[PDB]
């Protein structure tokens, strides 16, 4: 077994499991999602006696997921699920692909009126769609503002936003957000006078977040350690797993 | 802070 020695010991037999994901979403403006989809990859950090048999089981086929495509690490025997002696140490399991199913973890709904030809009243919710007792963490909503912007004016009552004059968009930081909950921005674009006939091509809102879940709906079930010639087994290996789903291109068009 | 990271897996 060439990625993996032959005199491995720990009197703790410890193992973590982290399940990547980010999600990519395109959605239309009242709504429709237009693309979406997951990139996820699982990584193993273990620290296990001898030369392990490990099998990994997931919700793969009421909490239960579909992988379009996936690819394993060297050490994965192909045929009837997950099977393997791991490398010590870190290294990537798997890396996969979803598109049926997805949990959106966020709705961004816009909301942008033309006063005469001197302002934009632009109004922004958010929705946040996972359990209560979840938070999303670092979450930032990007709203793009036009050419001829003079000023801006904001209210938020949840997290802090600023206009950044030289990235045309006024960024919107929240800190933390549970599950089931909604919060709006708003703001007036004030215009400088700009030459009437060519329209403002809107760019869409985007977001950033991070979710302790997998977006895809990826539950790791078991990881199963037997290894035949020492004298731990399964129920001596401790545990753990944990999930952390970011945003890719997260876009509503407005 | 975080937290996260890790939960018990049985």
């Amino acid at each position: 077994i060439g990625w993996r020695r032959e005199g491995i010991k720990y009197r703790r037999n410890e193992l973590f499991l982290d399940v990547l994901e980010s999600v990519n979403l395109l959605m239309s403006p009242q709504g429709q999602v237009l693309s979406a989809h997951v990139s996820g990859r699982v990584v193993m950090k273990s620290y296990l006696s001898g030369m392990p048999e490990c099998k990994f089981g997931m919700n793969d086929k009421k909490q239960s997921i579909a992988i379009d495509d996936c690819t394993f690490h060297q050490c994965v025997r192909l045929s009837r699920s997950i099977s393997f002696i791991p490398p010590d140490g870190e290294f990537e399991l798997m890396r996969y692909r979803t598109t049926k199913d997805i949990i959106l973890p966020f709705r961004v709904i816009p909301l942008v009126r033309e006063v005469g030809r001197t302002k934009l009243e632009v109004k922004v919710v958010i929705k946040s769609n996972f359990k209560p007792s979840l938070l999303a963490q670092k979450i930032e909503v990007r709203i793009p503002t036009p050419l001829n912007t003079s000023g801006v004016q904001v209210i938020c009552m949840k997290g802090k936003a600023k206009y950044k004059a030289s990235e045309n968009a006024i960024v919107w930081k929240i800190k933390r957000m549970a599950g089931m909950k909604e919060s709006q921005i708003s703001a007036e674009i004030e215009l400088l006078p700009t030459n009437d006939k060519k329209k403002w091509a809107r760019p869409p809102i985007s977001m950033n977040f991070e979710v302790p879940f997998a977006p895809s709906g990826l539950k790791v079930r078991y990881l199963k350690v037997f290894e035949p010639k020492l004298n731990y087994s399964d129920h001596d290996v401790i545990k753990w797993v944990r999930y952390i789903g970011r945003s890719g291109i997260y876009e509503t068009r407005c | 802070d975080e937290e996260y990271g890790y939960e018990c897996l049985d």
